[PDB]
C-alpha cells in the first residue's frame, strides 16, 4: 500500500503530536516568564515525554520505502518525520548533553562583574552593564566593563563548550551527516522539482560571492566612522590602525546604531531620533503596540488575536518575580500567540516591537498547513518577514503622519541623507560580524581548529575580515566567543546573513507592487492593499513547497541577489567616496595598540 | 398552558460525546422557540429547512433534538451535503434536511487548567455514516493486511481521541456546544404545535 498505508499513519501521528507538545510549551512559557524551582522540573518532565514519543513515531515511521510512491505532499511530511535528527543518541549521550545545555544557560543567565572601587556594587548584564555599553562616555570604563566580562563568564564555558561541540558532532555523525555544521546547512537543500534544486554543497560558494560585493561598500563605511571617532577621544584612537573592540556601541558591537550621534553629519537639524519625542509626548507599552498594530491593519492583514493581549507580557513585571528579558515571539500552539518583551520608552524598542509582531504575523499566516509543515520554508525568512515592517515603518514621512515629528517638519538634502547613514550603521555594521560568526562556528564544527588556536584563528580573521582590534590580548585559555547568547543558547547565525539580502529584495518587490515612483529608501507601503496580499500569498505557504518556489511566487528570482541593496545603499557610496578624500582607508594586522 | 421542555436540553451541566450523541424525542409540548434568543450570544443561528424567522404557528409532529460539543473549526461542517472528518464518520445529516442548527461558545463551563478528556471523538471508521447513525462500538480499525484481533499496534489504531480543552486556545480550537432540530410530519395527527 505505502501511499495510502502512510496517510493513516499521519493523520494518527498529526492529533496526538498537536496534543502532546502544547504541554512543554506551556511549562517552557511559564518557566522563562517566572523562575522557580517547580517550574524548572515540570518543564523538564514534559520535554522528556515529547522526546520519547517523538522517538517512537520516527522510529515508526522510518521504514515506509518511499523509492517512488506518494503524493508530494505526504513524501515531504514522512521524510521530514523520517529525519529523526536529536533523539539518535543513548541515554547516556542524551542526559549529558542536556545537563551540559541546562549548565550553559544557568552560567548564563546570572553572570556577574563587580566595579574595582567599590566591590560591593556587582552588576549583571541586562540592567547593569547593557546601559554603561549604550550610553558611558568613559574610554578606560568601558574597556573595564568589557574586560569584567570577558574574564567571568568566558572563564566558565570553555571546558562545557568543548565537551558540547564534542557531543554535537558525534550526535550529527550518528544522523547520516558529515558534521552539524552540514547538519545547520541542511536546511538550504530544496529537492521538488527539476529547476527547483538545491545543495547543501553549494550554500558555503553563494556566500563570498555576495560578501565581495558588499566588501567596498563596507571599507568606505568603517573609515568615516573612524576618522569621526578620531576626535571623541583624541588621544585614545589610532587614525593608522584599526578600531578598539569595546568602542562599538554593544558589549560586542553586534549593532553600531549607538554610535549615530557621534558620527552625524549634521548637527543643526531636528534629530531623528524620536526617543526624547515619544518621552515627552506621553507613550507606554500600550500605545506602542497599538501603533504597531495600526500599521498592520492598514497595510491589510488580521487583526491581532484576542487572548494576545491579555496573555503576552510586554512590560517588566516589576513585583518580586525573576523573569528573562530576551525578547521574543511564542507560537504555544492550537491557536496560543504570544509575546514576551521587557518594553522600555525608547526606538530601538519601538522598531523591536515591530520585529516581534511580524514573527507573530507570520506564524499565524500559516496556521492551516498540517502539523509537520507549520513551519518557515527556510531559516532566513522569518528575520526578512519581520524586518521588511521596520524597513517601512522607519521613514521620516511614517514619523511626521503619526505626529511624532513637528508638523513644519521639511524632508530635504539633509534628512535623506542623515537617515540613510542611520540605516547603514545598523544593516551594513552586522554583515561582517554575521559572516565572520558563522563561518568561525562551521570551521570549528569542522574540526579545523585546534584548542590552542582558536582565539589565535578567531582574532586574526577578525583583524583581516572586519578590522577591529583589542585593547588587551585575552589568552587562549578563555572562551570569547561563548559569551554571546546565540553561541551559549545554539542559535544559528546565517540567518542573520540571509535577512540582510531577502528583506532588500522583498521591500523592492512591495515598492514596485505598490505602484510607488522615486527613490527606494522612501517607500512606505502603508494603506495599500497590492503589497499586504502579494506577501500573505507567500506567507500562506509555510513548508509545503521548496523555498525557491517561495521566493519565487513574489520576487521572480531564485537565488541570492545583492542589486536591490545596492539601489537602497546607492546614495551613500558617492557621498562616503566624496567626503573620504584624505582618507587611509585600509587596517593592518600587525598594528595592536598595546605593547607586543 | 404547557410549555415544552427546551429549558433541560438547553442548560444541562454536561453534554455528551461527538461519536455518541444524546437523542431526545419531544412530542406534545407548546414549541416556544422565542426563548431560544433568551441566551443571546450565538456563533451561527442561520438554518436551513424554514425561513429565518421561525414562524411559530406551524404545526409539526415530534421533533428530534440531539446535541454534543464540538471545536470552533467544525461547527460548519454541521450542514446538509458537507464533507469531512466529522460528518462522514461522527453525524451525517440527510440532503433533504428538515429543521436546523444552534452553536454557541462556552469556554468558562466545560474548559478546565490542565485539560479535559471527557470529549472523544471517532476517526477511521471504514465506511461513511449514513443519516443518523450512531456506532457507539470501539473495535480497533484495520488498515494493512494483517489480522490484528484485539491488540493496537503495527498499523492497526483505535479510532478514539480526546479534544483536550485547555483554555486559551483560540477561537479556532475552543468548545462550541451544538444542539440541532430535525422537524417530522410523518403523518398522524399533529402533536407539538
Ligand atoms: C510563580 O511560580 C510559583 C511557583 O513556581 C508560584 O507559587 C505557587 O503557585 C502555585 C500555582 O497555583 C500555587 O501552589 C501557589 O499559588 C504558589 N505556592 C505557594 C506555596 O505559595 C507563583 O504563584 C507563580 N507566580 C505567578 C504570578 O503565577
Ligand atoms: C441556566 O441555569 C442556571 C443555573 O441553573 C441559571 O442561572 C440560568 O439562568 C439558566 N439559564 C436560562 C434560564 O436561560
Amino acid at each position: 500500500l505505502t501511499e495510502e498505508n502512510a496517510k493513516t499513519f499521519l493523520n494518527n501521528f498529526n492529533q496526538e503530536a498537536e496534543d502532546l507538545s502544547y504541554q512543554s510549551s506551556l511549562a517552557s512559557w511559564n518557566y522563562n516568564t517566572n523562575i522557580t524551582e517547580e517550574n524548572a522540573q515540570k518543564m523538564s518532565e514534559a520535554a522528556a515525554k515529547w522526546s520519547a514519543f517523538y522517538e517512537e513515531q520516527s522510529k515508526t515511521a522510518q521504514s515506509f520505502s518511499l523509492q517512488e510512491i506518494q503524493t508530494p505532499i505526504i513524501k515531504r511530511q514522512l521524510q521530514a518525520l523520517q529525519q529523526s535528527g536529536s533523539s539518535a543518541l543513548s541515554a547516556d549521550k542524551n542526559k549529558q548533553l542536556n545537563t551540559i545545555l541546562n549548565t550553559m544557560s544557568t552560567i548564563y543567565s546570572t553572570g556577574k562583574v563587580c566595579n574595582p572601587k567599590n566591590p560591593q556594587e556587582c552588576l549583571l548584564l541586562e540592567p547593569g552593564l547593557d546601559e554603561i555599553m549604550a550610553t558611558s562616555t568613559d574610554y578606560n570604563s568601558r574597556l573595564w566593563a568589557w574586560e569584567g566580562w570577558r574574564a567571568e563568564v568566558g572563564k566558565q564555558l570553555r571546558p562545557l563548550y568543548e565537551e558540547y561541540v564534542v557531543l554535537k558532532n558525534e550526535m550529527a555523525r550518528a544522523n547520516n551527516y558529515n558534521d552539524y555544521g552540514d547538519y545547520w546547512r541542511g536546511d538550504y537543500e530544496a529537492e521538488g522539482a527539476d529547476g527547483y534544486n538545491y545543495n547543501r554543497n553549494q550554500l558555503i560558494e553563494d556566500v563570498e560571492r555576495t560578501f565581495a560585493e558588499i566588501k567596498p561598500l563596507y571599507e568606505h563605511l568603517h573609515a568615516y566612522v573612524r576618522r569621526k571617532l578620531m576626535d571623541t577621544y583624541p588621544s585614545y584612537i589610532s587614525p593608522t590602525g584599526c578600531l578598539p573592540a569595546h568602542l562599538l556601541g554593544d558589549m560586542w558591537g553586534r549593532f553600531w546604531t549607538n554610535l549615530y550621534p557621534l558620527t552625524v553629519p549634521f548637527a543643526q537639524k531636528p534629530n531623528i531620533d524620536v526617543t526624547d519625542a515619544m518621552m515627552n509626548q506621553g507613550w507606554d507599552a500600550e500605545r506602542i503596540f497599538q501603533e504597531a498594530e495600526k500599521f498592520f491593519v492598514s497595510v491589510g492583514l488580521p487583526h491581532m488575536t484576542q487572548g494576545f493581549w491579555a496573555n503576552s507580557m510586554l512590560t517588566e513585571p516589576a513585583d518580586g518575580r525573576k523573569v528573562v528579558c530576551h525578547p521574543t515571539a511564542w507560537d504555544l500552539g492550537h491557536g496560543d500567540f504570544r509575546i514576551k518583551m521587557c518594553t522600555k520608552v525608547t526606538m530601538d524598542n519601538f522598531l523591536t516591537a515591530h520585529h516581534e509582531m511580524g514573527h507573530i504575523q507570520y506564524d499565524m499566516a500559516y496556521a492551516r498547513q498540517p502539523f509537520l509543515l507549520r513551519n518557515g520554508a527556510n531559516e532566513g525568512f522569518h528575520e526578512a518577514v519581520g524586518e521588511i515592517m521596520s524597513l517601512s515603518a522607519a521613514t521620516p514621512k511614517h514619523l511626521k503622519s503619526i505626529g511624532l515629528l513637528p508638523s513644519d517638519f521639511q524632508e530635504d538634502s539633509e534628512t535623506e541623507i542623515n537617515f540613510l547613514l542611520k540605516q547603514a550603521l545598523t544593516i551594513v555594521g552586522t554583515l561582517p560580524f554575521t559572516y565572520m560568526l558563522e563561518k568561525w562556528r562551521w570551521m570549528v564544527f569542522r574540526g579545523e581548529i585546534p584548542k590552542e588556536q582558536w582565539m589565535k584563528k578567531w582574532w586574526e580573521m577578525k583583524r583581516e575580515i572586519v578590522g577591529v582590534v583589542e585593547p588587551l590580548p585575552h589568552d587562549e585559555t578563555y572562551c570569547d566567543p561563548a559569551s554571546l547568547f546565540h553561541v551559549s543558547n545554539d542559535y544559528s547565525f546565517i540567518r542573520y546573513y540571509t535577512r540582510t539580502i531577502y528583506q532588500f529584495q522583498f521591500q523592492e518587490a512591495l515598492c514596485q507592487a505598490a505602484k510607488y515612483n522615486g527613490s527606494l529608501h522612501k517607500c512606505d507601503i502603508s494603506n495599500s492593499t497590492e503589497a499586504g496580499q502579494k506577501l500573505l500569498k507567500m506567507l500562506s505557504l509555510g513548508n509545503s513547497e521548496p523555498w525557491t518556489k517561495a521566493l519565487e511566487n513574489v520576487v521572480g528570482a531564485r537565488n541570492m541577489d545583492v542589486k536591490p541593496l545596492l539601489n537602497y545603499f546607492q546614495p551613500l557610496f558617492d557621498w562616503l567616496k566624496e567626503q573620504n578624500r584624505n582618507s587611509f582607508v585600509g587596517w593592518n594586522t600587525e598594528w595592536s595598540p598595546y605593547a607586543d | 398552558t404547557n410549555l415544552c421542555p427546551f429549558d433541560e436540553v438547553f442548560n444541562a451541566t454536561r453534554f455528551a460525546s461527538v461519536y455518541a450523541w444524546n437523542r431526545k424525542r419531544i412530542s406534545n409540548c407548546v414549541a416556544d422557540y422565542s426563548v431560544l434568543y433568551n441566551f443571546a450570544p450565538f456563533f451561527a443561528f442561520k438554518c436551513y429547512g424554514v425561513s429565518p424567522t421561525k414562524l411559530n404557528d406551524l404545526c409539526f409532529t415530534n421533533v428530534y433534538a440531539d446535541s454534543f460539543v464540538i471545536r470552533g473549526n467544525e461547527v460548519s461542517q454541521i450542514a446538509p451535503g458537507q464533507t469531512g472528518n466529522i460528518a462522514d464518520y461522527n453525524y451525517k445529516l440527510p440532503d433533504d434536511f428538515t429543521g436546523c442548527v444552534i452553536a454557541w461558545n462556552s469556554n468558562k463551563l466545560d474548559s478546565k487548567v490542565g485539560g479535559n478528556y471527557n470529549y472523544r471523538y471517532r476517526l477511521f471508521r471504514k465506511s461513511n455514516l449514513k443519516p443518523f447513525e450512531r456506532d457507539i462500538s470501539t473495535e480497533i480499525y484495520q488498515a494493512g493486511n494483517k489480522p490484528c484481533n484485539g491488540v493496537a499496534g503495527v498499523n492497526c489504531y483505535f479510532p478514539l481521541q480526546s479534544y483536550g480543552f485547555r483554555p486559551t486556545y483560540g477561537v479556532g480550537h475552543q468548545p462550541y456546544r451544538v444542539v440541532v432540530l430535525s422537524f417530522e410530519l410523518l403523518h398522524a395527527p399533529a402533536t407539538v404545535c
